[PDB]
Order: structure tokens, then C-alpha cells, then sequence
């Protein structure tokens, strides 16, 4: 129940659970396939 | 959801385990792929890394004194510490700033909280009652001159009246300029060749000003305020490097000189365990 | 009015509860929000990024050096670096999975190690990486590393070899400050043939080394940093 | 019998070949584009002079040296001077743009030197002086000369100390930065596309530089014998997806 | 239910009360199998010795004490209770622990209420008041130094502030690295020949620092600490001996030496009554 | 705002009273149980196990 | 009666909330509005009415 | 709802710059009948500046 | 919901959202298009 | 009704109703019958 009128009152947001690190552990332009080699 | 699967021996011509760090990635090897493992299961979320978690406590942001003794013949109120403003910032205290500086741009809800305690070092009857003042002077408001000048009106301006003692909370919205807070900026107010140079040209969300509404008793009372920030609804944009040196200054990333070694030296070799 | 009775906790402050507030700036209106690339969620999707982990710590001031294991030419036998896995000190604690460790109390996992071979590209060698899980000393000699978790890394084309540090533990959490209950063995690597380089060539050859943790990973309990203190608040 | 090791980039009228590659890095996974009408805010239409601006200009060379300590350029300073996309520069008040950053380094099978090639957005830089001095405009405007880590302190100019990123982070934790390493012995170029990452949607392009390129030896450069010891290291950028808005008079700026 | 059915007179082949204890057993042996009763219903649930209501009250565990007075040449506020932490433990008091060590293994969450009151032992005009904070440093942490430390900024570290006379109340997650507590370790940490033995080697839970946060006043206020626990959510294995002897030590089994006889001698003969 | 009145004993703290708390450490994941024999419900279920009775108490 | 918990703030005097109070003047009622023309809802109504710019500031 | 719409090159006998201030009116000119604009939105109410808001404090 | 009686006793009013500059800024008698001569 | 989000901050759990003490004071392999001879 919110009591206040501005969505700024409201509390803590509740959790992601977005979670992908790709953009920062795999930002290769061609794609790498685990097992496949790394230089072609 | 599973944390490891079973694995057995492999004896292929695909090597997952040989790659090229060159390329910028990390490959997400995992011990299945170079032991033999067993079913395991994560029992875990991940819920208290979230950075609504991480920045949602609140961090204390400010200590700052007022006191509370006859004003005649003070030239200066601002000076006597009969009241005190806070150009807000909140690269004044480190424990939060290194946390909020792991992100570039931040974005969120800020929920302060105000302590108040009172001190009364020398010979008093009692300790009295005073009700503090804490009004947000945004920038391009008059600014008080007297601990009891018209500007405390704050006919326009939003004001919170508690006591000394108690605490004081109210939230506001993200008040930036911009779509978030840069929590650097290598830039300048103009293309100026003297003018500053970091983030102290954006920080200007104007500043805080207490008081003691209550006039004076025959003692002297010292009021200690400390201001709690704890940010909700957070939002953190590009991950950066930790902070590794000491801080010297709000808004700069300057380090200091002739700072100590970071890095802590070997108790013997490389070799050594 | 209805009838309340207060409990024991009232009045007092906790600064991690989560409760409503009135605004202060009734109805504001926020700047719009516009894109931004690399949107961060949880910390547990930035530890999984590797650094670089000051392995040759030895020097004395902090230097771009300490980046660098040094490898000798025709060396058999020997060992090339050790240090133990308290990954919230020593080597690993000022790596970004160092410092992150460190606002949790606990942690739980799998580490990934890797090291990427800097050689010129006619030279050889054969080196082996051994963990050693908890329970026995830092290996001595290869004999004594090769019997635990290790990978005889052939190098090659392909510049970099990951080992993975598999958690091994009976206690499903350990401290990420360093305690003995809870440690988490070592880490150690040795030349399984040689490093052997080209004609023409000479000197020392280094080796770079980072740190990332698996998908598999687990921190909890959050609490403050021994990274960071202060004498007086800033000012601008 | 295509190779993550082969890359052809042709943007505009200007074209890169690379045998070498390994792979390319696009920051935080997207690619540049233009600024859409729902994050507009400035009425004004922009202008796009696509081919004229977008293409690769080459900066002068740095020398690979033992004792080098790395060098940083700024964007979009580095090309303040560059062809048409400089005046475009000088000429509208606001502009917005992403790169494509391609350094080469080419040595043999016998030398040895690997160099990191890191984007820092936002790399706000500390005065050596410490305390709240702070680095003037000039300093952290360099143009193509770019900032040289190994020249000395100057005053009211940047710290040059690398282990800590000219800003009080350590050289180890740059990874987490979008970047690619050049190890002589694998690679011989590094090649970053780089989007347009601000918290406003277009900005200043002379008061606010939001990116840094960095490049720096790690494992130092090792010669075979009785070789020259330095290699020569080229950095060719080219602006893409420009737009330039707000013309009038042409700044004038510092120095 | 019924607590005894009806049953009259016996003259079988089938003895319910003869046993062989060797054993292990205790057979379920009742009235009804050795005279002759009558129907009686039990009237009762067995509520008020569930293990959740046995540990679920809140018990004292901790009394410290913190003064607040000038720190002006203190060389050292924590020897001078400036501030006082305290290596978190529930073995300190005997009351709580002899209940708890019924038990091998334990598993519950904690509601924890501190009472703080004030004292005024030497002359002073007035009762000041004081706001304590309690604040959590849990291992890896920094840990204060003095009483106004960059520590006590608490940016990351659950604090609570609440005022001396009152009562702070917060609970906190079961946080044992392990399924559970364990109330006895036939362990060590290693295998050192001289680590220590027991339990201690696995309390490693922190400590918990307290503080006044107003400035001094003209007279010195003793504030006293009294923390109280409450489990909740109870989970209890394996049932051991009770306590006979006294304690010695938190976290060692060991008893002092020339204790007394625990089973009280008869005043008689093994005939007496 | 909603008008109350407090009772008598607000304020108190009754070693015996069970109501909710706010959590100090929000989001925390304990550890998973694991299974463990031997697990005690009531403690009417030990008090039926018999144990030796010292009768011989004249030492 | 109904247990409760106060928080940080109780007591507070905030001159930007919106709240409800009690009347000091039950049951009275109000003069009836009649029409009066130029009502304003928004000052943004108003900042589109143009007025004069003292330019010339130069004396 | 639009702050500005787009607008290009205007070459007409329709003038919406030119006006009378003597009658009394502001008219409602914008940006894009004298300057060539591209679409943006409003991303406001105006919500502030009601007078409820305005003396409510 | 209001816990008191009278209508003076409620909290703020919420936004007009009414809005019409056109008594203030046009209160000409013949109306005015823009693009047509101011005087004809 | 929770006020809190947490799972640690309710209140005290309700009664076990479990009891069953064979584990404790009957743990023999093969099961004895009251009546039956202890020792066959
Ligand atoms: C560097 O990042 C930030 C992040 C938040 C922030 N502000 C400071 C001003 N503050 C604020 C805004 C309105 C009213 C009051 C009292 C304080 C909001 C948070 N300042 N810098
Ligand atoms: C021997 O059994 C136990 C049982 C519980 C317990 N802990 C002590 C630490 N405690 C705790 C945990 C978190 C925060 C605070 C203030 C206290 C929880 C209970 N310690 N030992």
C-alpha cells in the first residue's frame, strides 16, 4: 500500500533479476563458440 | 538451477579451455570443462548483489554544528555556527563515494535521514528543548544571512521542523539536470582556459541550511547534525575501475603525492606461498 | 480513533529498512531517462569480467612489473609462482574480484584462472598449473603439485589457458577475509618441459595472469571495506 | 576460410585491411546509431554529412620504445583538425558521435610486447599536484599529439603515473573496460567501435571530451638481436554516425 | 485423545513388562499393561514444549558499558569505553547456553532487542540524552579505533541509532556458514598441533560496536548495554546429556577443577525416604 | 493521517511477546538445510527415552 | 489493541506534505462560489502572455 | 504528446511571423514556423506549477 | 480514504489539468488564424 | 499480514504437532513387539 503520493516516496525497487554479463564479458564483434577455436 | 553438472574424461579435438585474452572476452569456462564433476544445484539468487541492494542503505553523507546562544552582537551569524549551511555533495565522506564511483552514471531516489544530538559541554542547569530547521535552499533562492531572516519564511521552499534528538526523514525525486548522474565528467562548464575542470561544474543541486528556531536559554547548546543518504529506485550505468589511492578532494580524482604502495609486497618470493 | 500500543524498536533508526517517506518536492517532474549502453544489474555481473592480477608482488613501490611473471629459457623441472587463494588478500586483492569480495562477508564458487603466453611466436614451452585443495601444504616440487587439480598447458597459437579453480570445500561458505576453517588451498605452476626460444632471441619472457569468478559464484552478507578509510571529510 | 584473422572495414571513401585481427571489440555490445526523437530534446533538425565526416583519418605515429610508459588521446579532440569533421566541429554548438578506433603494431615472429588498447568513457584525470588543483583545458585537450604518460609533469596539466590510470584506479582493473590486447606474437592490430555513451543526448564537443583511448605496453618490447629496438605504433579513427546540431558563429577555444 | 483406556484384570502368556534394556529400546510400557484403569482423555497438545516455544523467548545474553565523556587526551577510547564492541557469542551467560547445548546442532534466526539505560553516578545538574549506535562489523571489516571514526559511518554495515532509556529491535537471517549451528565441534581448525580446540574456531560471526554518538557534556554519563535474543524459526538435531557442572569458558566443555558433587547425598540410607 | 490512541504497556518489552521485526540484513540467502538424522520436535519426545537413576545416592 | 512500530520522522513538521487534519469549524458552510470571469489553473498558463522587456536598461 | 513536430523549408504567402501587437493577442508561435525543426516530446505535465501546488505548501 | 467529516479536513486538491491560456493571451473579439494577416 | 519483505523478520513459527520419538527411544534393527519376548 503506498501511502504518499509521488513515486518517490515509495521504498527499495525489488530485484533485477536482470543479470547478463555478456556486454561486458563477451563484447566480440564474431562471436566466439566455447571449443571452437579462439583465431581462426 | 543447477551450479555444476556431471562430467566425465574427455579426450577431444575440442579444447575449451584454449583461448585468446587478446580479444577483449571471457570465455565462460566453467569446472566441468577440464575435471570430472558431479550434479550440484545453486540454492543461491543472487538478490543481495543487486545494485538496488549494493546503494540502498543508508550511508552517512554529512556531519555538520549549530549552536544555540544569544545573537547580540554577533556580526556573523553564519560564522558563529548559529546557523550553517551544506553545499550539498556527496563526495565528502568515502565509504559511500567508493561504492557509488564503481559506476559512471548513477541514477535514483534519495531518502535522507537526519540525526540531531545535543551537547552541552560546559555548566548548564539543564539540557532544553530545541526544535531544529532544515530547509533545501535550491540554487538561485535567497540565501540566509541571520539565523532568523525573512528567507527561513520558506514560504516556497520545502522545510522540515524536528527535535533535537529525534531524527528527521523525508525523500525526494532524482533532482539531475540531466537523465542521470554523472559521477565523472571529464569536461568543463566552457570552453574557458582557467575554468575548473571535473564534476564540481555540474554538482550545484544548490545547498542545505540549518537552524535552532528556539532563541537562547542562559547555557550554550551544541547541536552535532548528521545527515543519512540511502538511494532508492537506483539505476547504474558502465562499470569502472575501484578506487585504488586515497581521495584528496570532493569532485576531483585527484590522488595524493608520495601516496604508499597499494599493492601489498611479497613476505618473500614469487615462488612463495 | 483506534486503539495502538507501541513495541519495543519504535522510534529508532536502522539504515538498512526499507520504508515509504513523504516528498519533499511534491509533484516533480524527473528528467526523462534516454539510453545508455552498459547498464549494470548485479555485482555478480561484473565479477565475471578478468583482470590482471599483481602476481610478482615483490617489488617494492607499486609497478606496471608486478603485472609480469618472469619465465626463464631452459629451466626443467622448477617452479614458476605460488600463492595461496585467499582471494580477499594478497595478490588478488586489489584485482576487481578482489575488491568486490570485500563488501561481502561470504563467498562461495568457482574461480576462473587464465594466463595468456606474451612470447615471441617461435618460441615453446610446456608448463603445468596445479590447485591443491585445502588440507595439504603448497606443493614443493611437481611431483607433489601434479597429484591435485592441474592442466599441463601446451604453448601455442591459442595465447591464453584457463584454469578453473573447481570448489572443493565441505563447508558450503567461506570467509572472504582470511580465515583457517574456511581456507581455500594454493595455487601453484611449474615448467612441465621447458620454455625454449628462437635463435636470434633472448632474455626473459612474461607471462600475464587474470582473475574472474564462475557463473557458479555466490557472495552474501554485505559489510565495508578495509579498502577504504579516511582522517577528515573532504571538501571541494 | 574467413578468419576471425582478416578484416576489411570501408567507411566512406577510406578503406583498412588487417591479415591479423583478432577479432574486434563493440563496447558494452552495441553499435553506434543515430539519436532517436523519443531521447531528442533540442528542436533543432540535425546534419548529417555522413560520407564527408565518417571516414578513417590516421593520426601521426608514436615509437614503441623500452622505456615507453603508453599515451592517451581524448574524443572527439583527437580530431579537432581532421578534414571536414573538425570544421563541422567548430561550427555547430552541439554534435554527438560514435568510432570505430583501429591501432596497428606490427613486429616478427622473433620480437615479443604486448600493449593494452582500452576506451575509458568518462575519464575524468587527477593534477599531479594533489589537494583540489585542478588540470587546465590545454592539458587535457592535446589534439592528435595526445597525452604522452612518459613526458614529464607540467604544471596544471595531468599526473603521467600509469599503474594508476592517470586517476587513482589501478592499471590491472582497466579490463573491465571494453578493450583488446595487441601481443606481437597473435595479433598486429586492435580495433574497438566505440557508441555514443553520455547522460545527455547530444552535447558540447569542445568543452567535453567522452572518451579516452589509451594504449599501453604491458609486457615491455623485446627485440631480437642487435634489431632497432622501437616499433612504430599508428592509431587511424573514424566518426561514425555524426550529427552536428545548434550552427552558428564558430567556437573559439583555449590556447 | 485418550490418555489411558479402560482395562481389567490379565492372566496371559503375553508380558508386556518384561524387557531386556541391553538393547537400546525403551518400550512403550503404560499404566494399563500392569493394573486395571479406566478411561481418562489427555485434555492437552504438548504446545508449550515445542522446541520453537523452549528457545523462542528472549533471554539476556550480553551486558556491556560505554561512558560518554571528553576524549580530549584519551590515548585510547576503547580501553576508556569510549566505545566498547563486543565479539558477538550467546555462550558468555549460562542461562540461554545450558538450554541451547540440549542440542547438538541448532538452526534459527534472531530477534535481538537491546535495552540501554543511563546512570549518573557523581554529581551533574541534569540527565543528558544520548542517542547509542549499534552498529554491526562483521569479519573483514574495519574495526573502530576511536569513537568517531570513518567506521562509524557505516556505509555498507547495518547500524541501527536509537535513544538510551528505549529499546532497539531488529532480527537478522540465520547466518551460519553451514546448515547449522553447531553447539559442539569435536574439531580444530587444521591440523596444527597447537590450534586451538572446539567450538571457538567456528564462532567467527564478528562483533558488535557501541557507541554514544552525542559530544561530551560538563558531567560523564554511564550508559549500560543489555542485549537480549530470541530465536525464531527453531530447528533442533540430535539430543545430548544436560549440563551437570558448571562453565569455565565460552566455548569449551571444560568444567572447574574440585567442583562439587552434583547428585545430592541422602540424608538416610538407600531405605530412606 | 489516521487518528489513534495508545494503550497501557506501549512501550514495554516482554521477553515473552512474538511479533515481526524488520530484517537488518535485507536480501541475505541463508544456507540450503541439508538432511541431518536425529531431529527433535517437542521436548516430550526425549523424556520418554529412560536414563539411569543415581538411587544409590549414599556416596 | 493493535500493535504498531513508529519510524524515523515521527513527529516531524515537513511544510511541503499533504495531509488531513481535523476541522476547527465542524459543520459550517461555505459562501456558494458565483462565476467570476479569468479563472488561472497553471502559472505555464500565464507565462504565454507577452509583456514588455525594459531593454533599454542604460539609465 | 509533441514538443516540437518536424518541419523543413517554407516558401509561401502565408506568414506566421508577422502579427499586430496592438490587438491585444500573443499569438502562438513556435519554433517550427520559422526555423526548420525535428520531432521531440514533451516528457511533462506541468504538473508543478498548478496552483493547487503553487500556494499549497 | 478521509477519517473526518467535513470537506476542508482533506489533503490537496490534485492537478487541474485544466489549462487554456486562450482567455489571456487571445481575448480578441474576431478571432485571429496565424499565417493570415494580423489586419486585413 | 507481514509488514516485512524478509522471511527473518516474522514472527515465531507454530507448533511442530510433529513427535514422533522412535527415532529416539525404539532405533533397533528389527522392530520388538510389546508382549513378545525381548529375546527370542
Ligand atoms: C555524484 O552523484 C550524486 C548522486 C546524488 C547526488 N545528490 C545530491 C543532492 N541531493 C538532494 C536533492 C534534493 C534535496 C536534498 C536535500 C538533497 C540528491 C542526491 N549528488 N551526487
Ligand atoms: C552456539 O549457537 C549459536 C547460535 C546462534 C549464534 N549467533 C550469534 C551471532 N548472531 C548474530 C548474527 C547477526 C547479527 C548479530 C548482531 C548477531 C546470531 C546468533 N551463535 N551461536
Amino acid at each position: 500500500i503506498n501511502y504518499y503520493k509521488d513515486a518517490a516516496s515509495t521504498s527499495s525497487a525489488g530485484q533485477s533479476l536482470s543479470m547478463d554479463p555478456s556486454k561486458f564479458t563477451e563484447p566480440v564483434k564474431d562471436l566466439m563458440l566455447k571449443g571452437a577455436p579462439a583465431l581462426n | 538451477t543447477v551450479a555444476s553438472i556431471s562430467s566425465g574424461p574427455k579426450h577431444t579435438q575440442k579444447v575449451p579451455i584454449l583461448t585468446a585474452n587478446e580479444t577483449g572476452a571471457t570465455m565462460p569456462v566453467l569446472p566441468s570443462d577440464s575435471i570430472e564433476t558431479r550434479t550440484t544445484y545453486m540454492h543461491f539468487n543472487g538478490s543481495e548483489t543487486d545494485v538496488e541492494c549494493f546503494l540502498g542503505r543508508a550511508a552517512c553523507v554529512h556531519v555538520t554544528e549549530i549552536q544555540n546562544k544569544d545573537a547580540t552582537g554577533i556580526d556573523n551569524h553564519r560564522e558563529a555556527k548559529l546557523f550553517n549551511d551544506w553545499k550539498i555533495n556527496l563526495s565528502s565522506l568515502v565509504q559511500l563515494r567508493k561504492k557509488l564511483e564503481l559506476f559512471t552514471y548513477v541514477r535514483f531516489d534519495s531518502e535522507y535521514t537526519i540525526l540531531a544530538t545535543a551537547s552541552q559541554p560546559d555548566s548548564a542547569n539543564y539540557s532544553s528543548n530545541l526544535v531544529v530547521q532544515a530547509m533545501y535552499v535550491p540554487p538561485g533562492a535567497p540565501n540566509p544571512k541571520e539565523w532568523d531572516d525573512y528567507t527561513w519564511q520558506s514560504a516556497s521552499n520545502p522545510s522540515v521542523f524536528f527535535k533535537v534528538g529525534d531524527t528527521s526523514r523525508f525523500s525526494v525525486p532524482y533532482v539531475g539536470l540531466a537523465s542521470a548522474y554523472n559521477c565523472f565528467y571529464d569536461g568543463y562548464s566552457h570552453d574557458d582556459a582557467e575554468t575548473q575542470y571535473g564534476i564540481t561544474v555540474l554538482n550545484h543541486m544548490g545547498s542545505m541550511a540549518f537552524r535552532i528556531v528556539n532563541e537562547h536559554d542562559e547555557h550554550k547548546t551544541l547541536v552535532k547534525i548528521r545527515v543519512y543518504h540511502r538511494a532508492k529506485h537506483v539505476e547504474a550505468w558502465i562499470p569502472r575501475a575501484p578506487r585504488a589511492l586515497p581521495y584528496t578532494s570532493i569532485g576531483r580524482t585527484n590522488y595524493p603525492k608520495n601516496t604508499e604502495p597499494v599493492i601489498k609486497k611479497r613476505k618473500g618470493d614469487i615462488k612463495s606461498y | 480513533g483506534l486503539p495502538t500500543t507501541t513495541l519495543p524498536g519504535s522510534g529508532q533508526f536502522l539504515t538498512t529498512d526499507d520504508r515509504q517517506s513523504p516528498s519533499a518536492l511534491p509533484n516533480y517532474e524527473p528528467t526523462p531517462r534516454i539510453h545508455i549502453p552498459g547498464k549494470v544489474h548485479n555485482l555478480l555481473e561484473i565479477i565475471q569480467v578478468d583482470t590482471l592480477i599483481p602476481m610478482n608482488n615483490t617489488h617494492t613501490k607499486d609497478e606496471v612489473n608486478s603485472y609480469l611473471i618472469p619465465l626463464n629459457a631452459n629451466r626443467q623441472n622448477e617452479q614458476v609462482f605460488g600463492t595461496n587463494l585467499f582471494i580477499g588478500d594478497g595478490v588478488f586483492k586489489t584485482t576487481l574480484l578482489g575488491e568486490i569480495v570485500q563488501y561481502y562477508t561470504h563467498w562461495s564458487g568457482s574461480l576462473r584462472f587464465s594466463l595468456m603466453y606474451t612470447g615471441p611466436a617461435l618460441s615453446s614451452a610446456k608448463l603445468i598449473l596445479a590447485y591443491t585443495p585445502p588440507g595439504a601444504r603448497g606443493p614443493q616440487d611437481r611431483r607433489e603439485a601434479m597429484l591435485g587439480t592441474h592442466v599441463v598447458w601446451d604453448i601455442g597459437l591459442q595465447s591464453t589457458i584457463v584454469m578453473t579453480i573447481p570448489w572443493t570445500s565441505g563447508v558450503q561458505f567461506r570467509y572472504t577475509d582470511p580465515d583457517t576453517y574456511t581456507s581455500a588451498g594454493f595455487l601453484s605452476c611449474w615448467y612441465q618441459t621447458s620454455l625454449i626460444l628462437p635463435p636470434e632471441t633472448t632474455g626473459q619472457v612474461y607471462l600475464l595472469s587474470f582473475i574472474s569468478a564462475c557463473p557458479d559464484f555466490k557472495l552474501r552478507l554485505m559489510k565495508d571495506t578495509q579498502t577504504i578509510s579516511q582522517t577528515v571529510a573532504l571538501t571541494e | 576460410g574467413y578468419s576471425d584473422r582478416v578484416q576489411q572495414i570501408t567507411l566512406g571513401n577510406s578503406t583498412i585491411t588487417t591479415q591479423e585481427a583478432a577479432n574486434a571489440v563493440v563496447c558494452y555490445a552495441e553499435w553506434p546509431e543515430y539519436l532517436p526523437d523519443v531521447d531528442a530534446s533540442d528542436v533543432n533538425k540535425t546534419s548529417k554529412p555522413d560520407t564527408s565526416v565518417c571516414r578513417f583519418y590516421t593520426l601521426d605515429s608514436k615509437t614503441w620504445t623500452t622505456g615507453s610508459k603508453g599515451w592517451c588521446w581524448k574524443l572527439p579532440d583527437a580530431l579537432k583538425d581532421m578534414g571536414v569533421f573538425g570544421q563541422n566541429m567548430f561550427f555547430h554548438s552541439l554534435g554527438r558521435s560514435g568510432y570505430t578506433v583501429h591501432v596497428q603494431c606490427n613486429a616478427t615472429k622473433f620480437h615479443s610486447g604486448c600493449l593494452l588498447v582500452v576506451v575509458i568513457p568518462e575519464h575524468q584525470l587527477a593534477s599531479h599536484e594533489g589537494g583540489n588543483v585542478s588540470v587546465k583545458y590545454t592539458f587535457t585537450h592535446p589534439g592528435e599529439r595526445g597525452i604522452d604518460l612518459s613526458s614529464a609533469n607540467e604544471v596544471g596539466g595531468p599526473v603521467k603515473d600509469v599503474l594508476y590510470n592517470m586517476n587513482g584506479t589501478l592499471l590491472g582493473n582497466l579490463l573491465i573496460f571494453p578493450h583488446q590486447f595487441i601481443n606481437l606474437r597473435t595479433n598486429n592490430t586492435a580495433t574497438i567501435v566505440i557508441p555514443y555513451i553520455n547522460s545527455v543526448p547530444i552535447d558540447s564537443m569542445t568543452r567535453h571530451n567522452n572518451v579516452s583511448l589509451m594504449v599501453i605496453p604491458i609486457a615491455p618490447l623485446t627485440v631480437p638481436t642487435g634489431a632497432t629496438p622501437s616499433l612504430p605504433i599508428t592509431v587511424t579513427i573514424a566518426p561514425m554516425c555524426t550529427e552536428f546540431s545548434g550552427i552558428r558563429s564558430k567556437s573559439i577555444v583555449p590556447q
